């Protein structure tokens, strides 16, 4: 496929990599008795780490000669590996920054600015909190209206 | 007269100063202007000499203060005992010590850290545990969890009285200057019913629940099958049987028959061949012994009846010729500084949690100890290092007197004065022997290292060519083993089987055995007196000359914690008492590094292993003797052979040990570019991207600001001691363990 | 006014230290600081130790000027007291220094015109191209 | 050998011996 | 030895000569500042460069300047 | 307790009712939707 | 009585005497070593100083040198003739840069009378020693190996 | 000079406060060479609030 690299769902490797893990936790489970606690986690952790495994073949990733998955981060068989993803960030980072824009200019004009820095005004913040939700939307008429630079 | 003094309500308990910080200083209560003040409010939180001139306030804000830390520590306490009753294998482990990896931490199963979880024994999956305390419960005699419980909501108590106690003798009941300066009674008291009173009452624990209960369990009856403790004590049946004397009672107790508590009260020695630690009832003799002795001390000094030393008039008698005055004046100054006190007590501490580490690594005092070769290391290591700290605290706040207390005018001394008209002499000899030193002990590496690659091994210096014996030690590791014949008969074997033979063992594994002396032995600790020999020379010289130099005269008026005076004098970088603490931090570390390097290498080369067909297979197969001769022989033989277990961890329940590995690396190099760089650039850095925050509207109001020079320093030293200990930490416990 | 006379007068208690006067004081100049303590009381050597004052005329033997203004500034700081201090040569030769023109040097006095001062702002400067070719620096135009 | 026992050790000695003997005037004067 | 010069934006304050350890500033009267008076470096080659008179200014610029110059025995700070 | 509240509004106590939020929040998501490397 | 007091009445000097420094004897016991002598001529003194450090380092190159398992003395002899040659090029090029024109040492004795100023320090001074370190050294050397070989 | 108390712009280019706002506290009427004492909410390197600066390095804006 991709870089020529075999798809999860099929490769070999990526299924003796299966086995292998699996095949660890059972020379493991031996040594316990199945009623027993450490059993449950020993079988509870294989079911996870089987159901994984399944969870990957179903998403369809690339594996490669390794038998672990790669990544694919331009255009579409994979988008969600990282274009989806990289969006996700953008924005609650940008809400993040624009909250902390919003709270510093917000208590700028009042006297003693840096108190506000330390004894936090809880009330403000958690206003402009859910205020931050739509901030693409400010941000960009912000840019547009012209007060986004000194 | 002694008496209780106290000041009624001296400080009012609402939370009007919480909500202000840096209340504490005129300076910082201001507010802040720079991100500076962030940092210097921390700085200086617990620097109460500089807050107020008041003696009385600084007086009662430093026990509260140790209250605090009392009830803190208390916590602490319960924390182990409670997760050791409920997170833990020890009931598994009083079944069987041998093959049970002592465990007390368990991880909950989220984001693969299950595998931490490790294969540990009796039927539980977790984190094996390097504290030592399994070991301590079973010499205390605990035979069950709901102890431990019981034990856990008891310290939890105490750490509430011990914070209310901290309130109250500050908010409600501050005692006086004078009850502070009351010193012969509170030395009195803290020798006789501290740890008087604390070793008898615990001699009563081992003589009434220790001895008998270990006797069972070493006999080998179930746990569950064993009678509890408290019935000992109402049937004394269950005594009489175990040791005879108490058929009589305490009757040759007042009779003066003490010989007849010979039962439970010995003098043997060596270790308990069925456990491979010292006999509980050599430990209960011990105690007693030591109460009484201490009990008698703590009558030495004069309160509130003629009798009794004052300290002032042994110190004001001790002078002659070559001192002039002596002793003079010294009591009224260890009776007004904070300081000097802390400098004397943090050097003794320091030292004695030395000495702790290898009476503990030579005499395993506790049940099943030496055998489990990871709690033994670990306490080793621990125990080294924090009385490594201690000591160059104890050089630190040395200084710090010396800068802040010292005035010849209102409290003079003489001592003093003669070491400062002749520090010259003192610091240009320690140098000269520490050159020496250096050269003959490194020297002597680099000549093998040398001779070892130009094929001369005939020319080395080592058992089979060149000969360094340490005949001294030799000579008092023979005395120590003939002693038990001659100089001490009572005593039935040697104190440790590292100086006599008797090799003992337990489930296979090496407890103990005789420790052979060579040329390499030579070597390592002719290094290692040669790194104490150097952090002296610093420390020392920082507190000589905390006050005047011929560089800086006035260096008194500049501070403790300073950085400079300036480019002028041709230079004048780290001058301050603060940056020879800063050096002298580096070479304690390499130092103790060092120690405890050659203590792992010789126990698992020389010492530890398993116990074949009437001989022994070491660990590492004795290469010690032979490779430790060169800097090769540590960089392959030790560090690059051991690493191993470390670095293939992955995978495993040990893998958070290559984690914190890697971890350490990282924050260790990162110290660096704090320590080789200087706020300049990151201060015209920092304009670069407050002009990018200002573009965009989002300066900050609190100006942000590079950290100090000395903050740099500070942060520098943390992370690499951090980084430092931590690798080697991460290192010995996934070797010794795997 | 007149600079101080340069007399024998007895130095005050001491028992002696190793940071005081070496081969420099020999064959270079040492400096001698001069002043009238009223009482006994005691001061910080500043080449370390504790050294009792008397009452008099006292003088000092120090081989840099710093180990006199770091005294001189705890001599006028603590015990309020005025003290002169000038140099000495090892031909028999002195300097006086100490206050040069009676007045100490942060309070004004008439009769002490203004060197090294510079008459414009510090950015007012001319660009180092301006200074090759030369042994001059970026300052003294 | 005939080469090297002459020129290794005039290189290793005799040049800086002289070396650091002409350069030390060359400081001091 | 070190140059010390002070500029024209000195306001008199006399913290820098007060600071210095070696004597090497002074007090002169001038016509330019409302404190009537200005400081001077008279004394220069007793400078030793250690910049406490630097960092006592409270000009904006500073209004004392030491450029570390050619280093002779009493700069260094020498009593040997 | 006007008092008491602007300390529990102090930096250094809001930052970590803070982070024990956002950390429980990851710890959380990472339960129940356990070993993301898609969404 | 003191037994620690100021160097020669002055308490201003950078010294402290004591027992070990000023005292009856070493003060008599150091003036009898050669270099100490003020009223002899520059000849005699380098060559009994430059004589003893040629057995001082005679001892040594024996034993303990590469040969020391066998010419064990041959090869410590000369050795100790070398060491004695390039404190030669030391002192001569010690010599060389130092006087240019004329003594300079504490002119005085404790007694404080301006005594002649020793030629210890002088432009024809330490020729005469660097020589007496020579002819003492190398001969000096002969006779640890005259006595411990032939 | 200008207004006691009036927002201005410095335009001294080695200040620590260029191209930043002042306030005015007064201008000294006077021979003085930097009559107008500016006082700042922020302080520079060297723990100051306030400086002196002439006619022609202040802009009321
Ligand atoms: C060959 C083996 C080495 C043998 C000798 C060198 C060892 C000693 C070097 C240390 C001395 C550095 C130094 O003197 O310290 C100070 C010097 C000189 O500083 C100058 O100091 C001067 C001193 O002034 C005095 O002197 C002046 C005239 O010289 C004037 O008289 C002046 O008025 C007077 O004040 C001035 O103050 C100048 O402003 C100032 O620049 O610093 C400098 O500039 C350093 C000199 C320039 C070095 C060039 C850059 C080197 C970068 C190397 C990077 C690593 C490469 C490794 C490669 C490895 C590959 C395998
Ligand atoms: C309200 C919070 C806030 C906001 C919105 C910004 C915004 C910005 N910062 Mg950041 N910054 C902040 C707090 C904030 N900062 C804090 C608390 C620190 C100290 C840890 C920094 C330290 C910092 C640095 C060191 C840099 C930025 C930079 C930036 C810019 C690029 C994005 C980046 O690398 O980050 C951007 C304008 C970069 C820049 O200027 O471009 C840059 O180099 N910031
Ligand atoms: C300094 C003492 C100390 C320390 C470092 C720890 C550390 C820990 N405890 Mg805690 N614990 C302590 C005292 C301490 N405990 C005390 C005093 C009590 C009450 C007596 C408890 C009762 C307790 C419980 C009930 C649990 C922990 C758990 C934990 C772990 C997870 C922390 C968490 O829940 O987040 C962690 C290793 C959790 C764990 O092990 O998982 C857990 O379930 N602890
Ligand atoms: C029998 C009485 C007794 C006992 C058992 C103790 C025990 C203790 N005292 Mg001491 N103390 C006593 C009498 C006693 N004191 C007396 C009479 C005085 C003098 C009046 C003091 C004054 C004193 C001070 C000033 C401090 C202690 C402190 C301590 C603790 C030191 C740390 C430790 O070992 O744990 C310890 C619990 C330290 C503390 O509270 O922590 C501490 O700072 N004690
Ligand atoms: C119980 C022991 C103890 C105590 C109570 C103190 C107390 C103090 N130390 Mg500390 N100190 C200690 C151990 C101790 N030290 C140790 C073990 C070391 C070795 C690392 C040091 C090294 C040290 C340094 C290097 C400095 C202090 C300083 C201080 C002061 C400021 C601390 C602060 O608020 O942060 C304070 C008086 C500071 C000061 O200026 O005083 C300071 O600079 N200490
Ligand atoms: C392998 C590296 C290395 C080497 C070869 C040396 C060598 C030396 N150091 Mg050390 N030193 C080192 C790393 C090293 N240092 C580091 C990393 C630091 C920074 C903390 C220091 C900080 C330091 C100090 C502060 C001192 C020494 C001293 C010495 C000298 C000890 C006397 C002697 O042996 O002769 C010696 C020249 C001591 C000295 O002057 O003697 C001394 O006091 N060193
Ligand atoms: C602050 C962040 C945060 C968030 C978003 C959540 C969210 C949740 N927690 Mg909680 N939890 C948190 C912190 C958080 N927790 C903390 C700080 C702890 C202890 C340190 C716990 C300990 C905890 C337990 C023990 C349980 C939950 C449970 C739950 C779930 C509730 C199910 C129910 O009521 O039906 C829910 C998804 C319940 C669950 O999963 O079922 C449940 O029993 N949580
Ligand atoms: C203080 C450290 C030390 C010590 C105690 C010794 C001791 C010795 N070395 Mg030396 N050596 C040293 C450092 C040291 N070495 C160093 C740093 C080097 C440079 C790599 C050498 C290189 C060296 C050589 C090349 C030889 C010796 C040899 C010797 C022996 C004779 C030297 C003699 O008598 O003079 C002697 C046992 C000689 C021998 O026979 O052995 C010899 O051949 N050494
Ligand atoms: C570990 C811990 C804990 C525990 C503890 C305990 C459990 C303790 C106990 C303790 C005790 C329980 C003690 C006791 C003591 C006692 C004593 C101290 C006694 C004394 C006595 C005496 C002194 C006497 C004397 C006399 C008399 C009176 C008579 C006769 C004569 C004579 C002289 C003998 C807690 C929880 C807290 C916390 C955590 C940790
Ligand atoms: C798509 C993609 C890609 C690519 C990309 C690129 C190529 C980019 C570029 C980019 C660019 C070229 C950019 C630029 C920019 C610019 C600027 C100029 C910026 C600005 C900014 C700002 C202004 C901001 C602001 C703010 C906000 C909004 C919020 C928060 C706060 C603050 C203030 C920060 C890759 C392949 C990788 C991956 C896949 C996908
Ligand atoms: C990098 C560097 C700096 C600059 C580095 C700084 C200022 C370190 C401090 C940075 C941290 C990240 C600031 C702390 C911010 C608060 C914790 C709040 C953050 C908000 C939330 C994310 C918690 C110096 O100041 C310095 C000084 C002297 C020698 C070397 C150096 C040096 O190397």
């Amino acid at each position: 496929d991709i870089a020529g690299l075999t798809p999860c769902s099929e490769s070999k490797a990526y299924a003796k990599l299966e086995k292998k893990e699996l095949k660890t936790l059972e020379k493991r489970l031996k040594q316990y008795e199945a009623d027993s606690a450490p059993a449950v986690a020993l079988k509870a952790t294989m079911e996870r780490t089987k159901a994984r495994f399944a969870n990957y073949a179903k998403a369809g990733l690339l594996c490669g000669n390794d038998g672990l998955p790669h990544l694919i981060a331009d255009p579409y068989g994979h988008a969600g590996e990282v274009f989806i993803p990289t969006f996700g960030f953008l924005y609650v980072a940008g809400y993040i920054g624009y909250v902390g824009r919003q709270y510093l200019i917000a208590v700028k004009g009042e006297a003693k600015p840096t108190d506000k820095e330390i004894i936090i005004d809880v009330p403000l913040a958690t206003k402009l909190a859910w205020q931050g939700a739509g901030w693409p939307l400010a941000a960009v008429q912000e840019l547009q209206r012209g007060t986004l630079l000194e | 007269k002694v008496k209780i003094a106290v000041d009624r309500n001296p400080v009012e308990t609402s939370f009007e100063k919480w909500a202000k910080p840096g209340h504490f200083s005129r300076t910082l209560s201001k507010g802040p202007n720079t991100t500076t003040w962030i940092w210097n409010l921390h700085a200086d939180a617990h620097d109460f000499d500089s807050h107020t001139s008041d003696l009385e306030e600084i007086s009662r804000k430093v026990f509260s203060a140790h209250f605090g830390q009392l009830g803190i520590i208390f916590i602490w306490l319960s924390g182990m005992y409670f997760h050791g009753a409920r997170f833990s294998n020890y009931e598994a482990w009083l079944s069987d010590p041998t093959h049970i990896k002592p465990s007390a931490q368990v991880v909950w199963p989220i984001v693969g850290q299950e595998i931490l979880n490790g294969d540990v024994g009796g039927g539980f999956q977790g984190i094996q545990i390097t504290s030592g305390f399994f070991q301590l419960w079973r010499a205390s005699g605990i035979t069950s969890e709901l102890q431990l419980y019981t034990t856990a909501i008891g310290g939890l108590v105490m750490a509430a009285a011990m914070f209310f106690a901290g309130w109250f003798h500050y908010h409600k009941a501050a005692p006086k200057l004078e009850w502070f300066q009351n010193v012969e009674s509170m030395l009195n008291h803290h020798l006789g019913g501290l740890l008087g009173l604390g070793s008898l009452a615990w001699a009563g624990h081992q003589i009434h629940v220790s001895l008998p209960v270990n006797k069972l369990l070493d006999a080998g009856v179930d746990p569950k099958e064993i009678p509890l403790p408290h019935d000992l004590l109402l049937n004394r049946a269950i005594m009489a049987d175990l040791y005879p004397s108490f058929a009589k009672g305490i009757a040759p107790f007042f009779t003066l028959n003490w010989s007849e508590y010979s039962d439970f009260l010995t003098f043997k020695g060596g270790l308990n061949p069925v456990t491979g630690g010292l006999w509980l009832s050599d430990t209960a003799h011990h105690h007693v012994a030591i109460a009484v002795l201490f009990l008698v001390a703590g009558h030495m000094y004069r309160t509130n009846w003629g009798i009794g030393h004052s300290m002032k008039e042994i110190l004001e008698a001790h002078r002659g010729p070559f001192t002039g005055e002596g002793h003079v004046g010294l009591y009224e100054i260890l009776t007004t500084s904070w300081h000097a006190q802390l400098a004397i007590n943090l050097a003794l501490f320091g030292s004695l949690s030395i000495i702790v580490a290898h009476h503990m690594y030579a005499m395993p005092p506790y049940p099943y100890l030496a055998t489990d070769y990871g709690t033994q290391l670990s306490l080793f290591t621990h125990h080294t290092w924090i009385g490594g700290f201690c000591i160059v605290g104890a050089g630190a706040h040395a200084a710090i007197f010396m800068v802040r207390d010292y005035d010849p005018t209102n409290n003079y001394n003489n001592l003093l004065d003669r070491v400062i008209r002749h520090r010259d002499a003192i610091i240009s000899h320690l140098n000269w022997v520490c050159i020496f030193l250096g050269f003959h002990s490194f020297g002597l590496y680099i000549h093998n290292d040398t001779m070892s690659a130009l094929g001369r091994p005939q020319d080395m210096f080592s058992d089979t060519a060149i000969q360094l014996q340490p005949v001294f030690a030799q000579w008092i590791q023979n005395t120590h083993f003939l002693a038990p014949q001659l100089t001490a008969p009572n005593a039935l074997a040697a104190t440790s089987l590292t100086w006599g033979g008797d090799l003992v063992a337990v489930g296979g594994k090496v407890a103990m055995m005789p420790i052979s002396l060579g040329t390499s032995d030579f070597m390592v600790h002719h290094i290692h007196a040669f790194t104490i020999h150097v952090t002296v020379l610093i420390l020392l010289k920082g507190v000589l000359f905390a006050r005047s130099s011929r560089l800086i005269p006035d260096k008194a008026n500049l501070g403790f914690r300073f950085p400079c005076d300036g480019p002028g004098r041709g230079g004048t970088c780290q001058v301050s008492a603060w940056d020879h603490v800063f050096l002298g931090l580096f070479w304690m570390y390499n130092s103790l590094s060092i120690v405890i390097f050659h203590f792992s290498w010789k126990m698992q080369s020389d010492v530890w292993g398993t116990v074949t067909a009437s001989g022994v297979s070491h660990i590492t197969g004795g290469n010690f003797a032979q490779s430790a001769n060169t800097i090769n022989g540590w960089l392959r033989d030790f560090l690059w052979a051991q690493s191993s277990q470390v670095i293939q961890s992955y995978g495993s329940a040990l893998s958070a040990y290559g984690l914190i590995f890697l971890g350490a690396h990282f924050v260790w190099a990162f110290s660096l570019m704090f320590l080789f760089s200087g706020r300049g650039y990151w201060q015209e850095l920092i304009e670069s991207i407050v002009w990018a925050h200002n573009k965009l509207k989002v300066a900050p109001a609190i100006q942000p600001r590079a950290l100090s020079i000395t903050q740099g320093r500070a942060v520098g030293v943390a992370h690499y001691l951090l980084g430092g200990i931590a690798t080697t930490w991460s290192f010995f416990l996934a070797r010794i363990i795997s | 006014t007149v600079p101080t006379l340069n007399p024998d007068t007895p130095s005050p208690i001491f028992g002696g230290s190793t940071g005081g006067l070496l081969r420099k004081a020999q064959t270079e100049e040492f400096y001698v600081i001069t002043w009238e303590a009223k009482k006994e009381q005691i001061f910080e050597m500043p080449t370390g130790g504790a050294a009792i004052m008397r009452q008099g005329p006292n003088l000092l033997k120090f081989g840099k000027k710093e180990q006199c203004l770091a005294l001189t500034t705890q001599l006028r700081n603590k015990f309020k007291l005025t003290p002169c201090f000038y140099r000495v040569f090892p031909d028999g030769k002195v300097q006086y220094l100490h206050p040069a023109d009676g007045v100490y040097p942060e309070k004004v006095n008439a009769g002490r015109v203004g060197a090294n001062q510079n008459m414009r702002r510090i950015g007012q400067n001319v660009n180092p191209i301006k200074v090759k070719f030369s042994g001059r620096m970026m300052s003294p135009a | 050998s005939w080469a090297p026992s002459v020129f290794v050790p005039l290189t290793g000695l005799v040049l800086p011996a002289i070396a650091m003997a002409t350069l030390f005037v060359y400081i001091e004067k | 030895a070190h140059i010390v010069k002070i500029y024209d934006t000195c306001i008199g304050c006399t913290q820098c000569v007060r600071a210095c350890p070696l004597d090497v500033l002074e007090m002169v009267p001038w016509d330019g500042c409302k404190a009537s008076q200005m400081a001077s470096a008279p004394r220069t080659e007793d400078c030793v460069g250690c910049k406490r008179c630097e960092t006592a200014c409270p000009t904006d610029f500073l209004s004392v300047r030491v450029y570390l110059g050619s280093e002779s025995t009493r700069s260094m700070g020498l009593s040997y | 307790m006007k008092d008491f509240t602007t300390y529990l509004s102090t930096a250094p106590v809001i930052a970590t009712i803070w982070f024990t939020f956002t950390a429980g929040l990851l710890i959380e998501i990472n339960r129940y939707f356990p070993d993301p490397l898609v969404f | 009585a003191q037994v620690i007091s100021p160097v020669n009445g002055d308490p201003f000097v950078g010294m402290l005497e004591t027992p070990v420094t000023s005292a009856p004897i070493v003060a008599t016991y150091l003036s009898n070593l050669p270099a100490y002598r003020t009223g002899v001529a520059p000849v005699l003194r380098g060559v009994e100083i430059g004589l003893a450090h040629g057995f001082l380092l005679a001892g040594p190159f024996i034993k303990l040198g590469p040969l020391r398992n066998v010419t064990a003395e041959i090869a410590g002899s000369l050795s100790a003739a070398g060491l004695v040659l390039i404190l030669a090029l030391c002192l001569s090029i010690y010599g060389s840069a130092q006087f240019q024109s004329t003594p300079s040492i504490g002119v005085k004795t404790l007694s404080g009378r301006s005594v002649a100023r020793d030629p210890l320090f002088s432009a024809d001074g330490w020729s005469e020693f660097a020589a007496g370190f020579l002819v003492g050294g190398e001969a000096g050397v002969a006779w640890a190996y005259v006595c411990t070989q032939i | 000079g200008p207004k006691r108390g009036s927002l201005v712009k410095i335009l001294r280019p080695e200040s620590y406060w260029f191209n930043q706002v002042g306030k005015v506290v007064s201008v000294d009427q006077s021979g003085v060479r930097y009559p107008v004492v500016v006082r700042f909410e922020n302080q520079n390197y060297a723990g100051v609030t306030t400086n002196n600066y002439a006619l022609d390095e202040v802009v009321a804006a």
